Formats: C-alpha cells, sequence, structure tokens
C-alpha cells in the first residue's frame, strides 16, 4: 500500500 | 421538524467546502464536456484498449477523492492504517456518486472528470459490466432529488466514515463520526423541503445502492486479472481496486 500511505501525509 | 444546530452548520460548511474544492471542473463542467467517440466500447463480436483507456481516466478521479478526505479534520484525526482502509472502501462509491449526479437525460450520459461524457454502452463494454447499468440507473433516479453540493458532500462523508470495514482499529470513533454526519444530513434535508415525499428514507436507500456499487468490485476486477499482467495499470488504480 506504499503509494496510498505516501498520499495520506 | 428539526433543522441544523449550530455545530451541524459548521460541520456542513467544512464538508461542503472540501467537496467543492475537489469536484472536477467545479462548476464549469457544463461546457468543458467532450464526448468520447462512439468507436470506443460497443457490443462484442470486451476490448482491452478501452479498458486501459478508462484505467488512466479514473486515476485523477481517485486522486480527488483522497484530497476530499484529507480536507476533513475528522478523517485526518485517524491512524494511517484506518485512513487507508476507509479510502479503499469508499473510493468507487464516491466516484460513482460524483458521476451519477452529472447525469444528463438529453444525451443519456455521465460525465467523468467533469469533462468526458460516456454512455451506458461505452462504460459497460469498457469493463464495468452490470455496474455500468447500476450507475446510470442511479443517475436517472437522482434527477428527481435535485441534490446540491452540500448534500452530495454529506453523502460522501457518510460513505467515507463506514465503521463496518474489515481491519479498522477505532470502530467506535468512526461510528460516532458517521452519526454526526448522518444527523447533520437529515436536518439539512428537513430545512431544504424537497417536494419529493419521504425524501429521507428514499435517500437511505440510495446509500445502499452506492454500497452495492462499491462492493461489486471483488467481482469486476477478477474480470480483468485473466488476460494481462498487472504492470499495465497505473499504480494507484491497483492499490484502490485490489
Ligand atoms: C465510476 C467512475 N467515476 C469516474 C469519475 O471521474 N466520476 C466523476 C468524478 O469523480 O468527479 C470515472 O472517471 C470513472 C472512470 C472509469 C470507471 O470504470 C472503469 C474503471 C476502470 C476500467 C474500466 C471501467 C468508473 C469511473
Amino acid at each position: 500500500n506504499a503509494l496510498l500511505r505516501y498520499l495520506l501525509d | 421538524k428539526p433543522e441544523p444546530t449550530d455545530e451541524e452548520w459548521e460541520l456542513i460548511k467544512t464538508v461542503t467546502e472540501a467537496h467543492v474544492a475537489t469536484n472536477a471542473q467545479g462548476s464549469h463542467w457544463k461546457q468543458k464536456r467532450k464526448f468520447l467517440p462512439e468507436d470506443i466500447g460497443q457490443a462484442p463480436i470486451d476490448d482491452l484498449e478501452a479498458f486501459s483507456h478508462f484505467t488512466k481516466i479514473i486515476t485523477p478521479a481517485i486522486t480527488r477523492v483522497v484530497d476530499f478526505a484529507k480536507k476533513l479534520p475528522m478523517f485526518c484525526e485517524l491512524p494511517c492504517e484506518d485512513q487507508i482502509i476507509l479510502l479503499k472502501g469508499c473510493c468507487m462509491e464516491i466516484m460513482s456518486l460524483r458521476a451519477a449526479v452529472r447525469y444528463d437525460p438529453e444525451s443519456e450520459t455521465l460525465t467523468l472528470n467533469g469533462e468526458m461524457a460516456v454512455t451506458r454502452g461505452q462504460l459497460k463494454n469498457g469493463g464495468l459490466g452490470v455496474v455500468s447499468d447500476a450507475i446510470f440507473d442511479l443517475g436517472m433516479s437522482l434527477s428527481s432529488f435535485n441534490l446540491d453540493d452540500t448534500e452530495v458532500a454529506l453523502l460522501q462523508a457518510v460513505l467515507l466514515m463506514s465503521s463496518d470495514r474489515p481491519g479498522l482499529a477505532c470502530v467506535e470513533r468512526i461510528e460516532k463520526y458517521q452519526d454526526s454526519f448522518l444527523l447533520a444530513f437529515e436536518h439539512y434535508i428537513n430545512y431544504r423541503k424537497h417536494h419529493v415525499t419521504h425524501f429521507w428514507p428514499k435517500l437511505l436507500m440510495k446509500v445502499t445502492d452506492l454500497r452495492m456499487i462499491g462492493a461489486c468490485h471483488a467481482s469486476r476486477f477478477l474480470h480483468m486479472k485473466v488476460e494481462c499482467p498487472t504492470e499495465l495499470f497505473p499504480p494507484l488504480f491497483l492499490e484502490v481496486f485490489e
């Protein structure tokens, strides 16, 4: 889920 | 019949302005509409080139849902692993809700990204199967409801704050957020005095339709793990629909 986790920051 | 308290108005304003700030083409979607040519997506002998086309068309749309959720203080007050679960659960539902309110009965089309009119056949034979019919039929019925920016937004937040999603830590925090939104939405409805009878139960039934749309994607993606490698789709599509 790396890209979702980056976007949610 | 009760209308919004002061706390609900502040909540109504927060979620409305988050929606308005992330709705593609804000309000100049009405004449930024370019119609996808009838060559892409009709009855077969589905095509993999229209499926890839739509896969790139939907990636801005997902980005705008994330931006919408990040503009909610309640959503941000949540652990990161919960935010991820909530966003995965409601992404398709909100995008289908945003397309269905832009239904035009003249052309019988929805507009994607505030810019692209598609027909029921193009979306169906472009990969969505029965879900295409579900979104259009939803679009046709919502014409009656005359939902404004505030109502759409509240709908999105209710979808977003679904505490029944597997893996969620703070089920109760989510559920008291969702119930704030639910009360606020009901009271705003009371104040707007839509002419349609029993507006609020009828709305509650449309949320379920949306949840049905969102939950038909453990089906329509194994639809397209059969013919291709995974590398052909944008990373963000794969992360939301997996
Ligand atoms: C359901 C919805 N919505 C939107 C959308 O932008 N709605 C308006 C908005 O978000 O502002 C899309 O752009 C979609 C694009 C493709 C799609 O199905 C497919 C996705 C991948 C492959 C085939 C069909 C559904 C969309």
